[PDB]
RNA sequence: GAGCUAGCCCUGGCCAGGGUGAAGCUGGGGUGAGACCCAGUGGAGGCCCGAACCGGUGGGGGAUGCAAACCCCUCGGAUGA
RNA sequence: CCCUCGCCAAGGAACUCUGCAAGUUGGCCCCGUAACUUCGGGAGAAGGGGUGCUCCCUGGGGUGAUGAGCCCCGGGGAGCCGCAGUGAACAGGCUCUGGCGACUGUUUACCAAAAACACAGCUCUCUGCGAACUCGUAAGAGGAGGUAUAGGGAGCGACGCU
RNA sequence: CCUAAGGUAGCGAAAUUCCUUGUCGGGUAAGUUCCGACCUGCACGAAAAGCGUAACGACCGGAGCGCUGUCUCGGCGAGGG
RNA sequence: AGCUAGUUGGUGGGGUAAUGGCCCACCAAGGCGACGACGGGUAGCCGGUCUGAGAGGAUGGCCGGCCACAGGGGCACUGA
RNA sequence: GUGGGAGAGGGUGGUGGAAUUCCCGGAGUAGCGGUGAAAUGCGCAGAUACCGGGAGGAACGCCGAUGGCGAAGGCAGCCACCUGGUCCACCCGUGACGCUGAGGCGCGAAAGCGUGGGGAGCAAACCGGAUUAGAUACCCGGGUAGUCCACGCCCUAAACGAUGCGCGCUAGGUCUCUGGGUCUCCUGGGGGCCGAAGCUAACGCGUUAAGCGCGCCGCCUGGGGAGUACGGCCGCAAGG
RNA sequence: GCCGAGGGUAGGGCCCGUGACUGGGGCGAAGUCGUAACAAGGUAGCUGUACCGGAAGGUGCGGCUGGAU
């Protein structure tokens, strides 16, 4: 799995203010994290169709926030997806 | 893998070629090659004694190590994996820490840069050689000797494997590539693993010319000949066989057994093959 | 008797010029990543047209011949078994 | 009269076993191109336009030096002549529709080139290796310095559905 | 009644159909050939493979356009005899 | 289910009472489409008429308005 | 976010025993098998029944449940790794970021197809024996695809709860699974039964609505012809 | 001299009428054969698919209850 420690760094490098967990920024960043791992899991386990739905939900989930974030502060949108390397 | 071609010529449409991905060295090791005397299928009398042979690509013969009990306890690194025109299987260049270089036929799974060793003490891992008695019952093995120190004779073609079944005194029990069940002496060396290049059989030659490159001339059917030439010869128009299908020499060719019955190795074959 | 002819073995040599444009690769697009689509590059093939060279489809001539199998026109293959 | 060749009013295959033979078409450039299809093809499908020469204007490239010159690949305009401009020579006639063989190949040197042989591909069958099988009285060889994803024998003959 | 068992799919007047120029349809002014059908298949039929199949063929059929001394139907001319 | 070479726009001219690719030359790579382009089918449109509780449905002969045509097409001349 | 939970949810790799079959050694004799009764079949060339050895494949008994999980198809020995959904408590973070969803994309039981393996049991086709008027069946003896594995296709169903998703509101009793509490019981989330009001043509539904309401989607418009034809797209074919 | 009604050559697209023969469909009916479904319909039914059979159908595999007891 992802570990507690491994996850905090993500929470820590994306937080808007000192105490932050779960702002759009952190939210996307946390999601980008599980996504990219599942992607690599399915790369090997091509027959794990059930967990692909998970992936498609997460990919769907992150997508809807990015639209929110891109709507409110465009300057901030392009900032997060650069640090995360996301568009395609 | 196997590489297909787009149908840009009529013959390309079906032709498939080997993938050659496991190859890391495109040149044979000079001090281990020697010239192949092509025979054309003709013997020292000059007579064709195996019909329809000749005119294939020139080949340099790679000297292979079918002994390996030659160097017990001296390990070697896998330096490369090479193409050998004289077999279905691929070959592995070993650099012994001894400094000496040898070829063996390449097992499946072998890695460029790994190490292998032969002897009573070798770990049971891919590429090692041991007398059959020290390989655990049930593990699959290749390059098996038939009598001790006589050389590896069995399981040498691409993708093949023999498997150890059980033991009985001085002898172990092998299931050969053909499914036959045989006793082989326990001092017969063998190499753990199966032979590589298993995708070999899925190769579609593709056109007459490919066979020609392989040194295989066209085969002419008996039915297309005359009675002087062949049992199936002659007749006006096409004709059925009109007798039990026979070879050019007259023996029965559909079903008839030919192994010598009183052959001494009979005491050692448990079950004749299958399928 | 294989200095003709047939097959094979060893070692050399030869195939004007033009055309078509496979994979691959690079860039662009696409997607979660892909599959894939497009462009350029590329130069594959018992691929195409056609000399040499190897043949011998049709027709005509020849028929005590130029010739005990030739001549003319035409036609098949021409990187390949 | 014969051979080899040239032309021909009107007709245009009515010739004949058969358009046999001979006309036609013919190179390059541009436009354009159907059924069907294994998506490659079918395709040079078909069909049509252009083609010489003179003058004026201009574009890219090679060797120079970045320029002159020399050489290569073009674009645009206006004009001249003849029956006719790949003006001579070399250089496809086309289409529709069945049979047979999938295809390139091979064959009766010297009456048959094919629907015949071969062919990739499919199946049956033999062979545990001093293999089977083949040649040889034998020795010795081929098989194979190969080892059942390998080797022999036989039938069928891409591929699809069987 | 008989057999070891009684020809399945597909195809069929066929490189196979004797009677035969079978019958009907198409094409032609007129078609013993050709194409499409029918089926009492003299005597198809499933690896001596069955029914199809794009591409290919100096293979063998049938038709049309183009164009012609092939023909009506022959004429003149050249050169070697 | 994709359509488009006068095609979509620019410039310069031609043309008319007058705008305009209406027409020509040059230049740019554009214009239209599921809010249905393109294509096929059908119909001249309206005031109104008919029916219907209304909403709606059906319709456009007579009469009034507009359009289009004058054997089938093309073209101009005279002329406000 | 933090901290916890239950589960045949999914993928990979291993591994355990029961049983069937075949082979081998033993010992043993005249029958075994099967049905309604029989025959086919197997058996003195030594079967069945019994003991020991071995080979191989498929499916997991008890637990097991009116249970659990998944969006659906579906998922059951056990072990490890990789991975998804989901509930709970705290009320810590973001601040309407939501709902639905024409096209699109993916998943999708069985059978079926392609290439290669594997093949113990079972078993379309097929053979034989019975039954019968006939028996191209039902019953019995045999038996090939297939059923299993890998990769790639097909995309259908009584693919069902014959019930699209989300949200809010409208009595309760009881049984069960799974979190949390102040552990009588209270509170959440799933799985059944009976029932308030109401709905319904009736049957029945009823806080898991088929009730009272809003949003968006898909769908219906007499039976047959017909899920056919033609066109179109998809597929190797079957065919969708 | 350009454009130009249209005439002519060549190849394509949609539609309509028609065709030896052929595929099933509707109706007719007083015909032949069997009895598949409705009762446990005398082998519970239906189902997608696959193979087979004169015909309804049968059987395999999986599914549903819209199955008596
Ligand atoms: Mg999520
Ligand atoms: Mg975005
Ligand atoms: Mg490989
Ligand atoms: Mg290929
Ligand atoms: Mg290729
Ligand atoms: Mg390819
Ligand atoms: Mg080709
Ligand atoms: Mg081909
Ligand atoms: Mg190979
Ligand atoms: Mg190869
Ligand atoms: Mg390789
Ligand atoms: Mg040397
Ligand atoms: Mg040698
Ligand atoms: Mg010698
Ligand atoms: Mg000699
Ligand atoms: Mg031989
Ligand atoms: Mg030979
Ligand atoms: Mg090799
Ligand atoms: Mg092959
Ligand atoms: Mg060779
Ligand atoms: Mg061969
Ligand atoms: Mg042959
Ligand atoms: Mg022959
Ligand atoms: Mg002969
Ligand atoms: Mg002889
Ligand atoms: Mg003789
Ligand atoms: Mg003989
Ligand atoms: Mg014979
Ligand atoms: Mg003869
Ligand atoms: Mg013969
Ligand atoms: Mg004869
Ligand atoms: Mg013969
Ligand atoms: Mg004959
Ligand atoms: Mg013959
Ligand atoms: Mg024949
Ligand atoms: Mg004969
Ligand atoms: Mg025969
Ligand atoms: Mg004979
Ligand atoms: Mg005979
Ligand atoms: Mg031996
Ligand atoms: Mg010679
Ligand atoms: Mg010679
Ligand atoms: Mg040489
Ligand atoms: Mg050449
Ligand atoms: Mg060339
Ligand atoms: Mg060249
Ligand atoms: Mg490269
Ligand atoms: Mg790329
Ligand atoms: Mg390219
Ligand atoms: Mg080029
Ligand atoms: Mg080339
Ligand atoms: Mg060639
Ligand atoms: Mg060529
Ligand atoms: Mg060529
Ligand atoms: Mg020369
Ligand atoms: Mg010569
Ligand atoms: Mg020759
Ligand atoms: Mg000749
Ligand atoms: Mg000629
Ligand atoms: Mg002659
Ligand atoms: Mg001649
Ligand atoms: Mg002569
Ligand atoms: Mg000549
Ligand atoms: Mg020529
Ligand atoms: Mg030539
Ligand atoms: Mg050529
Ligand atoms: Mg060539
Ligand atoms: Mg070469
Ligand atoms: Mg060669
Ligand atoms: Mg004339
Ligand atoms: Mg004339
Ligand atoms: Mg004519
Ligand atoms: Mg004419
Ligand atoms: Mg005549
Ligand atoms: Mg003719
Ligand atoms: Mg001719
Ligand atoms: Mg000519
Ligand atoms: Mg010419
Ligand atoms: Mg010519
Ligand atoms: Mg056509
Ligand atoms: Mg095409
Ligand atoms: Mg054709
Ligand atoms: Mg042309
Ligand atoms: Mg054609
Ligand atoms: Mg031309
Ligand atoms: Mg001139
Ligand atoms: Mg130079
Ligand atoms: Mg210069
Ligand atoms: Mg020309
Ligand atoms: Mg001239
Ligand atoms: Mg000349
Ligand atoms: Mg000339
Ligand atoms: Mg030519
Ligand atoms: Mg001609
Ligand atoms: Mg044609
Ligand atoms: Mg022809
Ligand atoms: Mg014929
Ligand atoms: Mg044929
Ligand atoms: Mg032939
Ligand atoms: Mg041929
Ligand atoms: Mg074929
Ligand atoms: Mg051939
Ligand atoms: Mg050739
Ligand atoms: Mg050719
Ligand atoms: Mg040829
Ligand atoms: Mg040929
Ligand atoms: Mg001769
Ligand atoms: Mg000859
Ligand atoms: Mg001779
Ligand atoms: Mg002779
Ligand atoms: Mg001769
Ligand atoms: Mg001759
Ligand atoms: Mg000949
Ligand atoms: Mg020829
Ligand atoms: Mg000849
Ligand atoms: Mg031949
Ligand atoms: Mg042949
Ligand atoms: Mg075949
Ligand atoms: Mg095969
Ligand atoms: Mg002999
Ligand atoms: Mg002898
Ligand atoms: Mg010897
Ligand atoms: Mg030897
Ligand atoms: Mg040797
Ligand atoms: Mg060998
Ligand atoms: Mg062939
Ligand atoms: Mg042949
Ligand atoms: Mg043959
Ligand atoms: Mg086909
Ligand atoms: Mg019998
Ligand atoms: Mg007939
Ligand atoms: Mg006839
Ligand atoms: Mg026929
Ligand atoms: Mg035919
Ligand atoms: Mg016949
Ligand atoms: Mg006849
Ligand atoms: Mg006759
Ligand atoms: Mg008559
Ligand atoms: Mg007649
Ligand atoms: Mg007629
Ligand atoms: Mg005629
Ligand atoms: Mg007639
Ligand atoms: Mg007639
Ligand atoms: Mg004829
Ligand atoms: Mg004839
Ligand atoms: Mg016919
Ligand atoms: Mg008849
Ligand atoms: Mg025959
Ligand atoms: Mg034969
Ligand atoms: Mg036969
Ligand atoms: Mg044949
Ligand atoms: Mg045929
Ligand atoms: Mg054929
Ligand atoms: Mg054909
Ligand atoms: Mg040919
Ligand atoms: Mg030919
Ligand atoms: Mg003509
Ligand atoms: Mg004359
Ligand atoms: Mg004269
Ligand atoms: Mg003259
Ligand atoms: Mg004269
Ligand atoms: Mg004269
Ligand atoms: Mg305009
Ligand atoms: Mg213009
Ligand atoms: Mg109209
Ligand atoms: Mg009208
Ligand atoms: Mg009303
Ligand atoms: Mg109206
Ligand atoms: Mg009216
Ligand atoms: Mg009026
Ligand atoms: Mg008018
Ligand atoms: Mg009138
Ligand atoms: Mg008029
Ligand atoms: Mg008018
Ligand atoms: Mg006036
Ligand atoms: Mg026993
Ligand atoms: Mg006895
Ligand atoms: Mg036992
Ligand atoms: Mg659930
Ligand atoms: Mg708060
Ligand atoms: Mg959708
Ligand atoms: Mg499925
Ligand atoms: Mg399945
Ligand atoms: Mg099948
Ligand atoms: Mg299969
Ligand atoms: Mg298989
Ligand atoms: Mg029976
Ligand atoms: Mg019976
Ligand atoms: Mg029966
Ligand atoms: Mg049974
Ligand atoms: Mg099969
Ligand atoms: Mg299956
Ligand atoms: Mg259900
Ligand atoms: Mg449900
Ligand atoms: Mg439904
Ligand atoms: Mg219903
Ligand atoms: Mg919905
Ligand atoms: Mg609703
Ligand atoms: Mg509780
Ligand atoms: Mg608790
Ligand atoms: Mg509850
Ligand atoms: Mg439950
Ligand atoms: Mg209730
Ligand atoms: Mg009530
Ligand atoms: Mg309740
Ligand atoms: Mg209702
Ligand atoms: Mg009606
Ligand atoms: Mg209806
Ligand atoms: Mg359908
Ligand atoms: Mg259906
Ligand atoms: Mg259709
Ligand atoms: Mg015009
Ligand atoms: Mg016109
Ligand atoms: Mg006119
Ligand atoms: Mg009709
Ligand atoms: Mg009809
Ligand atoms: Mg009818
Ligand atoms: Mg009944
Ligand atoms: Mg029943
Ligand atoms: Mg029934
Ligand atoms: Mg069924
Ligand atoms: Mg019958
Ligand atoms: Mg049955
Ligand atoms: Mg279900």
């Amino acid at each position: 799995p992802i570990t507690k420690e491994e996850k905090q760094k993500v929470i820590q490098e994306f937080a808007r203010f000192p105490g932050d967990t779960g702002s759009t920024e952190v939210q996307v960043a946390l999601l980008t994290l599980r996504i990219n791992r599942l992607s690599e899991h399915l790369k090997v386990h091509k027959k794990d169709h059930h967990s692909h739905r998970g992936l498609l939900m997460m990919v769907g989930q992150r997508r809807r926030l990015l639209r929110y974030l891109q709507r409110e502060d465009p300057e901030r949108y392009r900032a997060l997806i650069e640090k995360l390397g996301i568009r395609g | 893998a196997v590489k297909k071609f787009k149908p840009y010529t009529p013959s390309r449409r079906f032709m498939t070629v080997a993938d050659f991905s496991e190859i890391t060295k495109t040149e044979p090791e000079k001090s281990l090659v020697k010239p192949l005397k092509k025979t054309g299928g003709r013997n020292n009398q000059g007579r064709i004694t195996v019909r329809f042979r000749g005119g294939g690509h020139k080949r340099l013969y790679r000297i292979i190590d079918f002994k390996r009990w030659d160097k017990v306890g001296i390990p070697a690194k896998v330096a490369a994996i090479e193409y050998d025109p004289n077999r279905s299987a691929r070959i592995a260049l070993l650099h012994y820490v001894d400094g000496e270089k040898r070829y063996i036929i390449a097992p499946d799974g072998l890695q460029v840069g790994q190490q292998v060793v032969a002897g009573p003490d070798a770990p049971i891992q891919v590429g090692n050689a041991l007398p059959l008695r020290f390989i655990p019952v049930g593990t699959v093995v290749h390059a098996v000797e038939l009598e001790p120190k006589k050389g590896a004779k069995l399981a040498r073609a691409a993708g093949t494997s023999a498997q150890i079944q059980g033991r009985e005194g001085d002898y172990v029990i092998l299931r050969l590539p053909s499914g036959e069940l045989r006793k082989v002496h326990g001092e017969c060396y063998a190499t753990v693993g199966a032979v590589g290049n298993a995708d070999h059989k899925n190769i579609v030659l593709g056109k007459a010319g490919r066979s020609r490159w392989l040194g295989r001339r066209p085969h002419v059917r008996g039915a297309a000949m005359n009675p002087v030439d062949h049992p199936h010869g002659g007749g006006e128009g096409r004709a059925p066989r009109g007798r039990p299908p026979a070879s050019p020499w007259g023996w029965q060719t559909k079903g008839l057994k030919t192994r010598k019955r009183r052959k001494p190795s009979s005491r050692f074959i448990i079950a004749r093959r299958k399928k």
